[PDB]
């Protein structure tokens, strides 16, 4: 007699665990997430995010 | 022992020189200062935004060139710079064509904002947009989960980058003793004296546990 549909959107973040690959077929898996005080710097200050 | 110098090669962009260290004190301490000034230093950042036609953050309001979350975005990427309190509310109101900036805001005495050249938004028609702000203290990153009313993401970190190096002065002393030199790059939020002043003010704070 009668039909309700509820639409739900989430925004789900980046977690521990996903699989994300590159764009030449290297695929991974992500171990944790660092701080960017622990990564490693270059000369003029930039910290690599991967 | 003579004190930090200061350099001033861009207003947004200082160096701090510190002279004369002994031998095998310049890289901890350039270390400790650049992770302290990386991840402690507390800042100001917009935590929830109260429209009143905008119900939730994927709707589309009329008049508006950008959508709502663009908006949040942009008022993310502002930075406010507090003199007291832990707490504010700052109110918009802007009608008609044109841009939309951060200058645009009505403000408090102590309540200081950066001149902003990045726009907001872009409005078109001929629509009133009133916006409800809020300011709160922190540090760290802290998400919107773990904390008609949105909410939005902060990041209380003023300091964006950080680099040092060690380099070698010639004084007439026992050993070779080494200078470093640290450039800190804010957002215009926060000096360059009193965040390395808070940093050694952090440090002497983690060093009491001993003794």
């Amino acid at each position: 007699l009668k039909m309700v549909k509820v639409f739900l959107a989430v925004k789900r973040r980046i977690q521990p665990g996903d699989k994300m690959a590159g764009r030449h077929g290297n695929k991974g898996v992500v171990s944790n997430v660092v701080p960017v005080e622990d990564m490693p710097y270059m000369a003029t200050g930039e910290s690599v995010d991967i | 022992p003579r004190g930090p110098q200061i350099e001033r090669l861009t207003d947004n962009r200082a160096k701090v020189v510190i002279e004369p260290l002994e031998r095998g004190y310049g890289h901890t301490l350039g270390n400790a200062l650049r992770r302290v000034l990386l991840s402690s230093i507390p800042g100001f950042a917009i935590t929830e935004v109260e429209i009143d036609g905008v119900l939730h953050e994927y709707t589309t309001v009329e008049g508006l060139q950008e959508d709502v979350l663009d908006v949040l975005l942009n008022l993310k990427d502002v930075a406010i710079r507090m003199h007291s309190g832990d707490s504010a509310t700052l109110s918009l109101s802007k009608q008609g064509p044109g841009t939309v900036t951060a200058a645009d805001i009505r403000t408090d005495h102590n309540v200081e904002i950066i001149n902003g050249d990045h726009v907001i938004c872009h409005l078109t028609k001929d629509t009133a947009l009133n916006m409800r702000l809020k300011i709160e203290r922190g540090f760290g990153y802290q998400p919107a989960a773990a904390r008609g009313r949105l909410m939005l993401d902060a990041s209380f970190s003023p300091v964006r980058r950080v680099a040092y190096a060690v380099e070698a002065a010639r004084v007439e002393q026992r050993t070779d003793l080494d200078k470093l030199v640290i450039d800190i790059e804010t957002n215009g939020t926060i000096d360059a004296e009193e965040a390395v002043r808070t940093a050694a003010d952090i440090l002497s704070d983690q060093l009491s546990v001993f003794g």
